[PDB]
């Protein structure tokens, strides 16, 4: 339900240093 | 090499 | 993890460490999937060729950790095993087919900034993200090299590889319950899971709902980060029926 949403990142709208690399691979 | 954990944890 | 990097604090709050009681050592990685269920590779608890058969009392789960060796006071939580559940058709004899197991905790773990469950995929998350080219993220406290150890949690992003290419990289018989991930030699980029990363999660972030899903479990490989070779992962969605059955029943 809140699965998958990290307190220190998603929940605060902060991105970690490499999650963008994942996104750019999802075409 | 691993730090001991609380005895409560065994 | 070979050729990865230090984790950020709270970067993988579902990360679990399987820890041997005596001698106190790292057994494997694992994942938190609810406040009482932990997912791992079956080979972490059962592998007869190597005389591995662990029971509940031989270990504990350490959640919310970053440092490998440190007891992280006021951050990690250490939990006892109520009951271990291995896939009844886990094939340790030949190729680690259905390399998956569940662990129910004695008591619920409290979520925190450092402790949080990952989602499990449904059929569409799977179809949508489990595509050659698409990268996942693998985390663990395993070996930094095929043959040293990290001070803190390691992370590496890796692309899922085409099925024929996976099959052509090994003499091992691959099944639909597995996928492989890693860079080709020609791609230049490197990285792989390694010894000790076993049972840890391969996660992907949905671009649709921005949630992290665990698509794979670190299962096997032939060496670590070798050219022409790929890491193999348990296909979590393909074994979802068993997961829900265990959890629905127990
Ligand atoms: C290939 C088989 C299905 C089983 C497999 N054993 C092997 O056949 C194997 C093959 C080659 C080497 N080697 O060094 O060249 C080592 C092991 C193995 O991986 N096993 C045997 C039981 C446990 C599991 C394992 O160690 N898992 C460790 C996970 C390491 C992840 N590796 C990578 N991502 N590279």
């Amino acid at each position: 339900a809140d699965c998958g949403l990290r307190p220190l990142f998603e929940k605060k709208s902060l991105e970690d240093k490499t999650e963008r690399e994942l996104l750019e691979s999802y075409i | 090499d691993f730090e001991e954990i609380p005895e409560e944890y065994l | 993890i070979v050729e990865g990097s230090d984790a950020e604090i709270g970067m993988s709050p579902w990360q679990v460490m399987l820890f041997r009681k005596s001698p106190q050592e790292l057994l494997c990685g694992a994942s938190l999937i609810s406040d009482r269920w932990v997912l791992t590779a079956a080979h972490c608890l059962l592998y007869p060729p190597w005389d591995k058969n662990f029971t509940e009392n031989d270990l504990l789960v350490r959640i919310g950790k970053h440092s490998r060796t440190r007891y992280e006071r006021n951050i990690e939580k250490i939990s006892m095993l109520e009951k271990i559940y291995i896939h009844p058709r886990y094939n340790w004899r030949e190729n680690l087919d259905r390399d998956i197991a569940l662990m129910k905790l004695k008591k619920p773990v409290a979520f925190s900034d450092y402790i949080h469950p990952v989602c499990l995929p449904d059929r569409e998350t799977a179809a949508s993200l489990l595509q050659a080219g698409y990268k996942g993220r693998v985390t663990g406290w395993g070996n930094l090299k095929e043959t040293g150890q990290p001070s803190v949690l390691q992370v590496v992003n890796l692309p899922i590889v085409e099925r024929p290419v996976c099959k052509d990289s090994t003499r091992i018989r691959i099944t639909d319950n597995m996928f492989c991930a890693g860079y080709k030699p020609d791609e230049g980029k490197r990285g792989d899971a390694c010894e000790g990363d076993s049972g840890g999660p391969f996660v992907m972030k949905s671009p649709f709902n921005n949630r992290w899903y665990q698509m794979g479990i670190v299962s096997w490989g032939e060496g670590c980060d070798r050219d022409g070779k790929y890491g193999f992962y348990t296909h979590v969605f393909r074994l979802k029926k068993w997961i829900q059955k265990v959890i629905d029943q127990f």
